């Protein structure tokens, strides 16, 4: 089942800055009162990070490319986003990576899903409506796990594709910031080491609708990419990651 | 189907079980076998991929639960935690010192005495120095010009070998 | 010394001559506690089977197969391995498990 | 900065040795720098070279 929504708004994707964000763990590894030296796909310091809407009419799902990696924040109240969706055509001819929290349990499942070109999901005021895909033909991975998730939630998640390892890296914080980021920093821990083994160049978000025609419920997303660089990571006496510095920013850090 | 058919007529149920290997990360493998940990032994030491030979002692790092192993500052594995029990172990390497030998002339005497530079006592006429452990020299409390050097101001000489 | 020196008279004095390590004991080989076995039971010890030309398939995957309980259990009349050694099972790692 | 002197001499020491332990970690061109993980992958013929 696949539905057009045509009340949206026009309006053009904002910009705004990453500040000290996107930081995850390289490794599995403590580290007590140190400073090491990363050669990693990490997201820059204060880079320009693509910013979406959700609000009530913008409802923000449009289709990215997922390039080396992706950094997806979300400045999230009463849980919108609800999963992701990763793939080179997005359709049966070649194999996708589908990523749902519903309002029971975790869901990850790899298969051939012809997808619909506006797929999202749906609460009525209870969540009864699931319009991702019209079919499933070829599954040939399928995971269960725990539940992963003014604005009071700060949700980041650090997606690599790696020599077949999808790494998910996942931070969540306490915020009561109303429109934008939080300039503060929070390392990310790693989450889920995922088996995939396939071809991901482009990726969408998955909101969740409110019916009572539709609402969309107020949730902001931010959409920054990784690149190959070094960051100095410093440890302190409880092996957590409380400051970086960007070596290729500006010549004070370098 | 009846049960008063001969072998060979009777139900006979099937399972055919074929592995195949995708270049996708492999996840079904066999049981991991594990042994019991002894603690305060040079053993060699396989924690989930890691291997090496070590000391395993305990440890007051307290590591985040998503971390498993420790580096220092020359990213040598010196902490490690155990899969079974979650407790925090340090790898020490299983100990190293210098031998050397303090004699007098040949022409003198045959005797002498063993040298192991930074080594207790413990695990080796037995003295503790802060140069490490002598084996074969009598320690006096009487105070001598040095003769044989040792270091941290002990010295060695004869007259038997005394340090 | 002497063989150290080259010299079979050795002055007087401290000489550093070799070096003492301590060998290893032990091979302690700990690893994670056997969890999440796959679940043969329900394949081998299940109620209702399939015929021949509609015959079941079951895709075992993400999980850890014991299978010397199969090689060691009495019940199986014919067990039959081909391109792989049967006590070989437990430490070869393979994407996935068709039964 | 008093004693800056002596201190120098103390980090260029201490330099000297984090440095060496850090050539360690190198494998110069080889497939990995530790022996044990050559010994366990490889034949003698090629773990020689
Ligand atoms: C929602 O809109 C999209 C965009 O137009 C629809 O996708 C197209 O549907 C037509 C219908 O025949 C096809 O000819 C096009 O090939 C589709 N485009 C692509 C890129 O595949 C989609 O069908 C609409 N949903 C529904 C339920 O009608
Ligand atoms: C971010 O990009 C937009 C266009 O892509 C540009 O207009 C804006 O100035 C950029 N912001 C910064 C801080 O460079
Ligand atoms: C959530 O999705 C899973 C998998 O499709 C399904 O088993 C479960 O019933 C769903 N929950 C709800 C409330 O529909
Ligand atoms: C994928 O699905 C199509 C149709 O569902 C089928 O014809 C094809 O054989 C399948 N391929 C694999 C590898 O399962
Ligand atoms: C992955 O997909 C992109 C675009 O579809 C393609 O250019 C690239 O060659 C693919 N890589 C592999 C390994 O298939
Ligand atoms: C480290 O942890 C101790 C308690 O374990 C706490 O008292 C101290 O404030 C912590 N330091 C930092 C920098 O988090
Ligand atoms: C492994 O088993 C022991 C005892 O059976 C238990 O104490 C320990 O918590 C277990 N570890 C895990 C990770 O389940
Ligand atoms: C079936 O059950 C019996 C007895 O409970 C057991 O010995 C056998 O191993 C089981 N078969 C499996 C688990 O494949």
């Amino acid at each position: 089942q696949c539905v057009n929504l045509t009340t949206r708004t026009q309006l053009p994707p904002a910009y705004t800055n990453s500040f000290t964000r996107g930081v995850y763990y390289p490794d599995k590894v403590f580290r007590s009162s140190v400073l090491h030296s990363t050669q990693d796909l990490f997201l820059p310091f204060f880079s320009n990070v693509t910013w979406f809407h959700a609000i009530h009419k913008r409802f923000d799902n449009p289709v990215l490319p997922f390039n080396d990696g992706v950094y997806f924040a979300s400045t999230e109240k009463s849980n919108i986003i609800r999963g992701w969706i990763f793939g080179t055509t997005l359709d049966s001819k070649t194999q996708s990576l589908l990523i749902v929290n519903n309002a029971t349990n975790v869901v990850i499942k790899v298969c051939e899903f012809q997808f619909c070109n506006d797929p999202f999901l749906g609460v009525y005021y209870m969540e009864s409506e699931f319009r991702v895909y019209s079919s499933a033909n070829n599954c040939t991975f399928e995971y269960v796990s725990q539940p992963f998730l003014n604005f009071k939630n700060l949700r980041e998640f650090v997606f690599k594709n790696i020599d077949g390892y999808f790494k998910i890296y996942s931070k969540h914080t306490p915020i009561n910031l109303v429109r934008d980021l939080p300039q503060g920093f929070s390392a990310l821990e790693p989450l889920v080491d995922l088996p995939i083994g396939i071809n991901i160049t482009r990726f969408q978000t998955l909101l969740a609708l409110h019916r009572s025609g539709w609402t969309a419920g107020a949730a902001a997303y931010y959409v920054g990419y990784l690149q190959p660089r070094t960051f100095l990571l410093k440890y302190n006496e409880n092996g957590t990651i409380t400051d970086a510095v960007d070596c290729a920013l500006d010549p004070l850090s370098e | 189907f009846q049960p008063t058919y001969g072998v060979g007529y009777q139900p006979y149920r099937v399972v055919v079980l074929s592995f195949e290997l995708l270049h996708a990360p492999a996840t079904v493998c066999g049981p991991k076998k594990s042994t019991n940990l002894v603690k305060n032994k040079c053993v060699n030491f396989n924690f989930n991929g890691l291997t090496g030979t070590g000391v395993l002692t305990e440890s007051n790092k307290k590591f985040l639960p998503f971390q498993q192993f420790g580096r220092d500052i020359a990213d040598t594995t010196d902490a490690v935690r155990d899969p079974q029990t979650l407790e925090i172990l340090d790898i020490t390497p299983c100990s190293f010192g210098g031998v050397s030998v303090i004699t007098p002339g040949t022409n003198t005497s045959n005797q002498v005495a063993v040298l192991y530079q930074d080594v207790n006592c413990t695990e080796v006429n037995v003295f503790q120095t802060r140069a490490g452990c002598l084996i074969g020299a009598e320690h006096v409390n009487n105070s001598y010009e040095c003769d044989i050097p040792i270091g941290a101001g002990i010295c060695a000489s004869y007259q038997s070998i005394i340090a | 010394t002497k063989c150290t020196l080259k010299s079979f008279t050795v002055e007087k004095g401290i000489y550093q001559t070799s070096n003492f390590r301590v060998q290893p004991t032990e091979s302690i080989v700990r690893f994670p506690n056997i969890t999440n076995l796959c679940p043969f039971g329900e394949v081998f010890n299940a109620t209702r089977f399939a015929s021949v030309y509609a015959w079941n398939r079951k895709r075992i995957s993400n999980c850890v197969a014991d299978y010397s309980v199969l090689y060691n259990s009495a019940s199986f009349s014919t067990f039959k391995c081909y391109g792989v050694s049967p006590t070989k099972l437990n430490d070869l790692c393979f994407t996935n498990v068709y039964a | 900065s008093a004693l800056g002197k002596l201190q120098d001499v103390v980090n260029q020491n201490a330099q000297a040795l984090n440095t060496l332990v850090k050539q360690l970690s190198s494998n110069f061109g080889a497939i990995s720098s530790v022996l044990n993980d050559i010994l366990s992958r490889l034949d003698p013929p090629e773990a020689e070279v």
